[PDB]
RNA sequence: AAAGAAUUUAAAACAUAUUAGAUUUAUCUGAUGUGUGAGAAUUUCUAGUUAAUCCUUUAAUAAUAAGGCUU
RNA sequence: UGGAAGUAUAAAUCGAAAAGGUGAUAGUAUUCAUCAAAGUCUAAAUAUUACAGGAAAACUGAUAGCAAAGAAGUACUGUGAA
RNA sequence: AGAUUUGAGUAUCGUAAGAGGACUCCCUUAACUUAAGCAUAUCAAUAAGGGAAGGAAGAAAAAAUAACAAUGAUUUCUUAAGUAAUGGCGAAUGAAAAAGAAAAAGACCAAGUUGAUA
């Protein structure tokens, strides 16, 4: 919306805007980040102060594939099924059948423990667990189960 | 079969009895025009192997190119350059010396079309090599199924193009993978695919 | 149920299947070998290698092919293949 | 028997050290062209009993 | 936020505009009609095999690959030379990855068979595979009756290759063979059995020692050169 | 010393034996055969002993080399 | 070249094979995996502001829009490129 | 004399040249500019110079990826991604496998064998 700009309540005024002592010249410092460590020193220490340096090994040819691992906490496990599976399978305990949490069918690889898990034993399905996470499953009533 | 022996023994260049043959031959080359048919191929092994074949339409020619390397074409070596580009000696051709020949092989004749070419000798100032030219017009070519793509008009100047081997090795097609990451479909062709800037109709 | 994605003993449990076929030559390459071997003879590395050999200098001898081969496994073919002539004669 | 005269030379020049080597009789004789008249052709490079 | 933008090139030399793409759909989608309308098994786009993804982060997930192992046609009794010519695609750079690999594209292969309806090759009546089906009719009926005794029974050489289904049907024009034979059934939400032994199972103490094991490794080779 | 069922049918690599051919050279080429590799223990813990022990070189290790982290 | 103890090409020298190449940190060894270079061809999906023929437009409406809405690359200038 | 090899003249039937080069495949070591100076770097396979093509061209059937519950010629689009990496490590430059689609197609020489050989 060219209409909606300042440069059509700005007709009239001589300099737009941008100052009569100091004009609106072509460069105010440098094309880019240029002077990052001469006159823009103040910019890059003030707001990014560890821009220049060298920090950590490098990853010649870094496969991201092998870093990706989903996460999901224990509070969180019970949503993948919905609370309508949850509450039909309440009053369960050993013994009987039992609803199996599948994460990885899902796309989480690692399970975390955060938070609380409701009191019905559950059988959780996933590829890696944290020590936390284990420890919530069991004390509920529940099993861990690894893949892959 | 004859011809697993003569490849066998044009592995070894470096015995006496190929040291010499190669001299008589280099010594001839030296006298005769730089650009010239001979009868037969000299290595009939190599010949065979790049395409020819003894039929109508298929001959050979030999040329003769001063290797080495050349300074750079700048009136008496003054360059108006940055001193990044102020060298004169030691730039090397880009294009091999087999390609370059190659070329100057299909200008001479231009109603041919270069199929291969190999390698026959040097010594201290030249260096051999014979190009096997075919006749795209001639009616044995056009009625052979499995040689008449050479009559397909593409194949007008192959060498100037780079399409054949000499020439193709030197666009960086001699092998696959991320070593030749730049050289996918060709060198420039690449580098403008990846340049481009994709302005969607539906942009954010 | 499911296996377990770290370790040795690491993945889904599956019946992995190929061959490691031998790129490998005839008889008739040896007949081959030794004619093309008298009709031509030895280069000049090759001669300068089997009198290192003879004088019983055979690191000297591998060192030499290294220089002219550029392989450390290329130029150990060639010290045995070399020494093997010598002993035939 | 093999020619004198086959250009190039590497076509039989291991026909000797090849016949040496299986005790195949072999002599060298002068002319292709000598050779081809047995076979009915212009050249022969060579002829085998 | 430091900027990195590179417009320093001659980047309005570099612009590409879609400004061709709502006539590309009518380009394609008119010869992919126009293919359909030549031979319509043609534009069937060829029965493909199911194969996994690669890598970890997918490996769990099913897709199409191109063309089914020797192997494979030899399992679901299917020449090679045959397979190319009604809508199968080979591919001979498949190596067999594992049996579950074999078994389960072995399936997908049988599947297609049994719905697949070879016309003859030639239209007339005096076609000689429709008259060899005549002649050899009555040895079908007596096969039949063998074959289908055994499996009511039970329920080491075998045929090396099935017959092709070949008859005069009317033309039900089917515009691919993929979607209908679906590569992962609909997943419904499994549930298991509560044991004494699931809850002992200790997860974590088996992901370290597997993870421990392959760390002591040097440690083994290190001492053993000692 | 204390808890532990482990998931379920279409198979090739060849370590090889034993034969049917050919070969003399660093000798090879088929097929018959069994296991391998097969599935209807494993972990924790206390006391020893041995070994390894700051991270990485992305298929696994080793001694050299190189790169990280702090000063 | 993003390719970093050398990703690709070329030149000088050197130069293999009872094969071997690759797994991007140089080196040697032992396993493992995966391919089999140094000859050729091959439709389809893709590009296009030469040029020709068409159709459209929240484009310009004779100082605007192509330099050119008329005998426009024309009148006119320069030795000439222009 | 005769049998060959090689090289020429002439005759017949053909073939290349020039125009165009928007898109296509290449050769060549520009500078202005940015770095608030500048000398590596950037501009930049960019401008100019030169060659060669067609209605498309180039590429194309693994001495390819990966380390997986594994894939599988080429090309083009989405994503990876302003990411790994490169860089007076400054200014700045900068991919690819995996994964989702369009389309799908595989065949030959050489070497080897058959030689009352054609």
């Amino acid at each position: 919306a060219t209409r909606f700009r300042q440069t059509r309540r700005r007709r009239g005024h001589v300099s737009m805007g941008y100052g009569r002592i100091g004009k609106h010249r072509k460069q105010r410092g440098g094309r880019g980040n240029a002077g990052g460590q001469h006159h823009r020193k103040t910019w890059f220490t003030t707001f990014h102060p560890d821009y220049f340096g060298k920090h950590g090994m490098r990853v010649f040819h870094l496969k991201a594939n092998k870093y990706y691992c989903p996460s999901i906490n224990v509070d969180s496990l019970w949503s993948l099924v919905g609370k309508d599976v949850q509450a039909q399978y309440k009053n369960a305990k050993v013994g009987e059948e039992v609803p199996v949490i599948d994460c990885v069918k899902h796309g989480y690889f690692k399970v975390l423990g955060k938070g609380f898990l409701p009191k019905q034993p559950v059988i959780v399905r996933a590829r890696y667990f944290s020590e936390k996470a284990q420890q919530k499953i069991k004390a509920v009533g529940g099993a861990c189960e690894l893949t892959a | 079969g004859a011809y697993k022996y003569i490849n066998a023994l044009n592995r070894k260049k470096q015995s006496d009895v190929l040291r010499f043959l190669r001299r008589i031959r280099c010594w001839e080359l030296r006298h005769l025009p730089r650009i010239h048919r001979v009868a037969r191929p000299t290595n009939p092994e190599r010949a065979r192997r790049l395409g020819y074949k003894p039929k109508s339409g298929f001959v050979i020619y030999s040329v003769r190119i001063h290797r080495g390397n050349r300074k750079v074409s700048a009136r008496k070596g003054i360059v108006h350059r940055k001193p990044a580009c102020q060298g004169i000696h030691k730039i090397k051709r880009v294009k091999s010396l087999q390609a370059i020949a190659e070329q100057r092989v299909g200008k001479h004749c231009g109603a041919l079309r270069v199929l291969n070419s190999y390698f026959i000798g040097q010594d201290s100032t030249y260096r051999f090599f014979e190009v096997i030219l075919v006749d795209p017009f001639n009616a044995a070519i056009r009625n052979d199924p499995k040689m008449n793509w050479i009559c397909a008009d593409k194949q007008k100047r192959r060498e100037a193009r780079g399409l054949t081997s000499a020439a193709k090795k030197s666009r960086g097609f001699t092998g696959k993978g991320r070593r030749y990451n730049k050289i996918g479909a060709g060198a420039r062709g690449n580098l403008k695919r990846r340049n481009l800037l994709q302005l969607k109709r539906y942009r954010s | 149920m499911a296996g377990i994605a770290v370790g040795l003993k690491r993945g889904y449990p599956v019946h992995t299947m190929t061959a490691k076929r031998h790129y490998g030559v005839t008889k008739r390459k040896h007949v081959v070998n030794d004619v093309i071997r008298e009709a031509c003879g030895f280069s000049a590395y090759e001669r300068h290698m089997m009198d290192l050999l003879r004088r019983g200098l055979d690191k000297k001898a591998l060192k030499y092919a290294k220089k002219h081969l550029g392989t450390h496994k290329r130029g150990l073919a060639k010290r045995d293949e070399i020494q093997r002539a010598l002993e035939a004669i | 028997v093999i020619a004198h005269d086959v250009e190039p030379l590497e076509m039989v020049v291991y026909l000797p050290y090849l016949c040496k080597k299986l005790q195949v009789p072999y002599c060298i004789v002068k002319g292709k062209a000598r050779l081809g008249q047995l076979i009915h052709r212009s050249t022969a490079a060579v002829v085998a009993v | 936020a430091v900027s990195n933008i590179h417009f320093c090139k001659d980047w309005r030399s570099k612009v590409h505009t879609w400004f061709k793409q709502p006539f590309r759909k009518i380009r394609r989608h008119q010869t992919r009609v126009e293919k359909a309308k030549a031979v319509f098994p043609a534009t069937i786009k060829s029965l493909k095999p199911s194969v996994h993804c690669m890598n970890q982060r997918f490996n769990y997930k099913l897709r199409l690959g191109r063309g089914f192992t020797l192997k494979e046609l030899r399992a679901a009794k299917i020449d090679k030379n045959l397979a190319r010519t009604i809508g199968i695609a080979v591919d001979p750079r498949r190596k067999e990855s594992s049996k579950e690999c074999l078994n389960r594209n072995a399936q997908r292969l049988t599947e297609y068979m049994n719905r697949l309806v070879v016309l003859p090759k030639v239209h007339a009546a005096t076609a000689k595979r429709l008259v060899l089906n005549k002649k050899n009719a009555e040895a079908k009926t007596k096969k039949a009756a063998e074959i289908k005794k055994f499996i009511a029974e039970h329920n080491k050489k075998t045929k090396q290759f099935n017959k092709l289904p070949v008859q005069q049907k009317e033309a039900k024009q089917v515009l691919d063979a993929n979607k209908v034979i679906r590569l992962t059934a609909p997943c419904t939400l499994e549930t298991k059995t509560l044991t004494k032994g699931m809850k002992a199972f200790d997860a974590v103490a088996h992901l370290r020692k597997a993870k421990n094991v392959a760390k002591a490794v040097s440690g083994i080779v290190k001492g053993q050169k000692k």
